[PDB]
């Protein structure tokens, strides 16, 4: 049931992802060193991680079939609002349920609840973020469904500030239909049961997580002393 | 608007 165009879209997104996600995590040595002792001792390190991660999400977004056809302004709005959501999604790849931490190669680059706490966040975000990681992980998505979900997340018509929502909605739909059809043909039962409905629900959880993250980000970014520890990109995208 | 760097990364 998978058309030629849809098998093409999946080939594009898989490649786009592989070029923007290094599973060896070699670049992490460039980030400011993580400090585990110390209020906000992990902020400089994770700030750089996110800033790096924003760049990679942009690189992935540009390769989403149809994304280029949008105006630069709509491109900006979609990325600016989806960025944290897509980073939370793509982070699932390093998240292990063996201890509820993001394991990126080494112990120094293994991050858990307390590390995020020392980044300036409360449990009001961290618990549901882990809950999300656990719930997403238990879906055991095919990498094909993983990359489709991130693209569908990026191209959401309902983002505040979008102009040509019609075009955005036509890009996303073509992606939804590619995902739905893929689940039917390539994902065998029972793991395919309600699979699409459960994936869309994750986009709902991400909206809530985004809303909560922004709230806490503004509180942290309010003190110029903390705002200093961030990067110019993170400031530009997450707001000033 | 006001996004120099994000605009540049989008080529
Ligand atoms: C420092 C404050 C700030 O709110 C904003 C700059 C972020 S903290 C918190 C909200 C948060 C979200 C993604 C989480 C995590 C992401 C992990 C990643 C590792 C890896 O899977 C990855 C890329 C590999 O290159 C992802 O892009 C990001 C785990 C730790 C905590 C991280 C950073």
């Amino acid at each position: 049931k998978l058309s030629e165009e849809q098998q093409h879209i999946i080939a594009i997104l898989l490649d786009a992802h592989h070029k923007t996600y290094d599973p060896t995590y070699a670049d992490f040595r460039d980030f400011r060193p993580p400090v585990r002792m110390s209020p906000l001792s992990m902020l400089p390190h994770l700030a750089d991680l996110v800033s790096y991660s924003i760049q990679k999400v942009i690189g992935f977004a540009k390769m989403i079939p149809g994304f280029r056809d949008l105006t630069s302004d709509d491109q900006i709005v979609l990325l600016k609002s989806s960025a944290i959501e897509v980073i939370m999604l793509r982070s699932n790849q390093s998240f292990t349920m063996d201890d509820m931490s993001w394991d990126c190669g080494s112990q120094d680059y293994k991050y858990d609840v307390t590390d995020v706490s020392k980044a300036g966040h409360t449990l009001e975000l961290i618990e549901p973020l882990i809950k999300f990681q656990v719930g997403l992980k238990k879906l055991n998505l095919h990498e094909e469904e993983h990359v489709l979900l991130m693209a569908i997340c990026i191209v959401s018509p309902d983002r505040p500030g979008v102009q040509d929502a019609k075009l955005v909605e036509a890009i996303q739909d073509r992606l939804s239909n590619t995902l739905q059809t893929y689940i039917r043909c390539r994902h065998p039962p029972p793991g395919s049961h309600q699979l699409y409905a459960k994936m869309i629900q994750k986009l709902a959880d991400l909206r809530s997580l985004n809303e909560e993250h922004s709230k806490q980000y503004r509180s942290l970014s309010f003190q110029p002393e903390n705002s200093m520890k961030l990067t110019p990109l993170v400031l530009e995208v997450f707001g000033n | 608007k006001n996004h120099p760097m994000l605009m540049n990364l989008l080529k």
